């Protein structure tokens, strides 16, 4: 249901964004935040696309 | 006019929001609306219309 | 000072066979081709034949090691085609400011391998509507077209 | 790839995509046609059509006048106002016979109408040319200085109120010797010169003086009252209901015209419609209405159509001279084009000066033989329908009949016939039978097609489906009254514009987005969470932070919108009640403020 709401176009770089953040709190001994996770995790449910931008925000559609 | 159809690497229109979608009526005209500004919202058009 | 000339000049009475990269911007061309560059460069890797009125590429030069050609400022029509089997390792080619005027024009690049950026300004093919995306999909091999990749981000320097 | 946007009709049909072919949604910021040379042009286009009339000298007025009716009949397949006057009473005594009683009942109604309208009826319109002062003023502007110079003269029956009143000391003024005009300047005009003056139209490009506008609102009124009984007639309704006439028609030709009988639409225009109707015509047919009827209905009912068969015409502005050599932008005044060397002028114009110097007394051009747009729209179209109704099968006497809809200068004409002989026979008749009536086909912008398909009124039918484009998307934008009424008016105006003039639910909602955001624009009320900086945020943020249920607030005090089309009629402050917090109750509606279909709405502090 959260991925209906997150734009279509976009919708997969996020997820690769996202996802690639998540690899880098599991490689890199010592980071872990809790609050990072529950938010950005259900960014990355939908299939990854890969891609070389640096994401600000994660826009999401409410009622228009 | 070619170039005027084509996407654009931007958003150039932030519209606001609308109430709740209850009636089935609402729902499709929220569809519709929808896709149309997720079509249009990336767009040089919409460039020419802000600037 | 025609192409001939030039070589010479720029070949330093270095041997062909220890040029890497040779620079060839507006000199000249006999009428409409590339005269005075023979087989005997092999070390080549980068030539720049910028601004010499140059009508085709028919009479290019055999050269298994090229990887940066550039043919900007030119008045090229076509005939494309023998960069591929001519320049097997070409990986970037810049034809901005040609006459090119189609996107079958550009069909010959398709079977090049190893190609990964193609710069194409100021090409009355570049007005048309979907542009990037029908070269994109004409050239699947291509990661940017004119400078970026597929999302409008600039490709990364140090290429 | 080239994008041909046209190229989508190869797909889907015209009429389902013809919203595209519809340029502006909006006035043009631009001029189309207007000044001294489009008006010339028009008078000697009136007089051209009719030139083979009889040329007179008016008594009173003293100005040339051109009476073609009774006239030559057509030869040629271009525009003639020669309408003949036993044709259009023969026309409207078999629209009385169809429609027993309708121009007694109608008659009967507009007697009713006269003796209640108020002279403040009079005020309820567009702009209006003041006689005292030679220029355009808005209704009650002028309605008030010609009040006021009436009574200065004399005449004060006008203070009953009652319109009829206006009309006989409008009639007593043209009787006068002298009028005395003292504004806010002395002068004095002789009885030509005011009745000159109060014979003129202005520059729908001319709008008739206040001394016309009292009669031509009661035959209106008349023609309002017989055209609502015409099911031919499509110009007393508007909206939805139009959409029905279409329908109607089509239904009521293709009942049984499936025993080979072929079915033709006629998508029709008629040709200069305003520059062939004669005003000497619809005298002609207001005395048959209103027959045996008393003398003084007849009476006010015959001045509107006396009154403009003698209309004058004010040319404009003028035109204007530049010298590029020079440097130099003079202009000439339109009263100057009786004398000045025909020289400076284009051959074009030239040529209209030439034609049209032979009738212009006083600065102004005789206009006898055609009306002008705007005026008489009501009355016109019951001709055409008169004319429509003579193809009804009884007043053929032949196998091929016709039956359609008009609404004044546009017509949709269905030619039911048994073969095709039969429908290029029935068309010719309705193409010859409406000349003798003065109303002129045009050829170049009309054509016949199948049964199933046609435009009329910019109402697009195909195959059951109407495609109503008529009316214009309104300006979705705050009003700029107050923050309370600007929510009120922006969000009804949707609504009544989705009843009415058909908008999709989708672009509906959009429009609504707009108006929000302009709303928040204006009055900066953006929302509690948006982080917009302006000099009112801060006392907006607050109030978001102490309020528990923040969607109770009002969109002007930095709250959530909760409109979507379900809840367009009903007002925001009502909407937004049980989400409201008791406090915020009390305090946005105390009635110890300092600060406290038309904006229907609660009253709040925001006012």
């Amino acid at each position: 249901p959260f991925q209906s709401l997150v734009p279509k176009a976009a919708r997969g770089q996020y997820s690769g964004f996202v996802r690639t953040l998540f690899q880098q709190m599991r490689d890199v001994l010592g980071t872990f935040d809790t609050v990072q996770i529950i938010k950005l995790l259900p960014f990355a449910a939908a299939p990854p696309k890969q891609s070389r931008m640096q994401f600000s925000s994660l826009t999401v559609n409410v009622r228009g | 006019f070619n170039k005027a159809c084509e996407l654009t690497d931007s958003s150039w229109i932030e519209l606001d929001e609308i109430g709740e979608d209850v009636a089935p009526i609402e729902h499709i005209a929220s569809m519709r609306r929808n896709y149309f500004t997720a079509e249009v919202s990336h767009c040089r058009a919409t460039e020419y219309i802000m600037k | 000072m025609d192409m001939k000339r030039r070589i010479h000049l720029e070949l330093r009475n270095r041997t062909p066979a220890a040029v890497r990269e040779l620079v060839l911007d507006n000199c000249k061309s006999n009428d409409g081709k590339i005269e005075g560059l023979t087989a005997e460069f092999v070390n080549l890797e980068f030539l720049s034949l910028i601004n010499v009125g140059l009508i085709s590429v028919s009479n290019l030069p055999k050269l298994p090691k090229l990887k940066k050609l550039e043919l900007s400022e030119n008045r090229i029509f076509g005939g494309l085609d023998m960069l591929a089997e001519k320049l097997p390792n070409l990986t970037h080619l810049n034809l901005s400011g040609n006459k090119l005027k189609d996107i079958s024009t550009l069909e010959p690049l398709k079977k090049l391998e190893c190609l990964k950026s193609l710069d194409l300004f100021n090409c009355e093919v570049t007005n048309l509507n979907d542009y990037r995306e029908s070269v994109f999909k004409l050239l699947p091999q291509l990661t940017y077209l004119d400078g970026y990749d597929r999302e409008d981000q600039e490709a990364p320097d140090s290429d | 790839m080239d994008v041909n946007p046209t190229l989508l009709f190869l797909k889907v049909p015209v009429q389902n995509a013809i919203s595209t072919t519809f340029p502006y949604t909006g006035d043009p910021p631009y001029s189309h046609g207007t000044g001294t040379g489009y008006t010339m042009d028009t008078v000697n286009r009136t007089h051209q059509y009719s030139e083979k009339g009889k040329w007179t000298k008016n008594t009173e007025t003293g100005a040339p006048q051109l009476n073609p009716i009774d006239g030559p009949l057509p030869e040629d397949n271009e525009p003639s106002g020669y309408a003949q006057t036993d044709c259009v009473l023969e026309a409207m005594a078999f629209l009385e016979e169809s429609h027993p009683g309708i121009f007694e009942n109608s008659c009967l109604e507009t007697m009713e109408i006269v003796q209640q309208t108020r002279v403040d009826k009079l005020t309820q319109g567009r702009q209006t040319y003041d006689w005292t002062l030679n220029r355009n003023q808005p209704a009650a502007t002028a309605l008030a200085n010609t009040i006021e110079i009436f009574r200065s003269n004399g005449l004060t029956a006008n203070e009953s109120g009652r319109l009829i009143d206006f009309l006989k000391d409008v009639m007593e003024s043209m009787d006068k010797e002298e009028m005395e005009i003292t504004t806010h300047k002395k002068q004095r005009l002789n009885k030509k010169s005011y009745l000159i003056r109060a014979l003129t139209l202005n520059t729908a490009i001319a709008t008739p003086g206040m001394q016309i506008r009292g009669f031509v609102y009661f035959v209106e009124t008349l023609a309002r009252s017989i055209c609502e009984k015409l099911e031919q007639s499509g110009l007393p309704v508007g909206g939805n209901e139009k959409k029905a006439k279409l329908a109607n028609v089509v239904r009521k030709m293709m009942t049984n015209s499936q025993d080979t009988e072929l079915s033709f639409t006629i998508t029709g225009d008629n040709t200069k419609w305003n520059e062939n109707q004669n005003p000497r015509m619809f005298l002609a047919m207001i005395t048959y209405i209103t027959r045996n009827q008393p003398e003084w209905f007849r009476n006010v009912l015959s001045i509107a159509p006396i009154m403009f068969s003698n209309k004058m015409a004010r040319l404009g502005r003028g035109y204007m001279f530049e010298s590029k050599s020079m440097k130099l932008r003079t202009q000439i005044p339109a009263e100057m084009l009786a004398n000045i060397d025909l020289k400076y002028f284009n051959e074009l114009t030239k040529k209209k000066i030439e034609k049209i110097r032979p009738l212009l007394i006083d600065g102004t051009a005789s206009l006898s033989p055609g009306m002008m747009m705007g005026m008489f729209n009501m009355l016109s179209t019951v001709l055409g329908v008169s004319i429509l109704n003579l193809g009804q099968k009884r007043y053929t006497k032949t196998t091929y009949w016709w039956d359609g809809l008009q609404s004044s200068d546009d017509f949709a004409l269905i030619v039911n016939a048994p073969n095709h002989e039969g429908i290029q026979a029935g068309v010719d008749r309705f193409y010859r039978t409406c000349k003798l009536v003065g109303i002129n086909m045009s050829k170049k912008k009309s054509y016949i097609n199948r049964t199933g398909t046609f435009e009329f009124t910019s109402f697009f039918y195909r195959y059951g489906f109407v495609a109503n484009f008529s009316m214009e998307l309104p300006s979705f934008g705050v009003s700029g009254i107050n923050e309370s009424a600007d929510m009120s008016i922006g969000v009804t105006v949707i609504k009544n514009n989705m009843i009415n003039n058909d908008l999709g639910p989708a672009t509906a909602q959009m429009a609504l987005q707009l108006f929000i955001k302009d709303y928040r624009y204006t009055y900066r009320c953006h929302r509690g969470d948006t982080q917009i900086q302006t000099r009112r945020s801060f006392e907006l943020e607050k109030l978001w932070e102490q309020t528990r249920s923040k969607a109770g607030l009002l969109v002007s005090d930095g709250g959530p919108n909760l409109y979507n089309i379900r809840n367009l009629h009903i007002p925001e402050v009502c909407l937004k009640w049980e989400l409201m917090d008791e406090d915020y109750q009390g305090r946005l509606c105390n009635p110890l403020n300092p600060f406290v279909m038309e904006y229907d709405a609660v009253a709040t502090t925001h006012s």
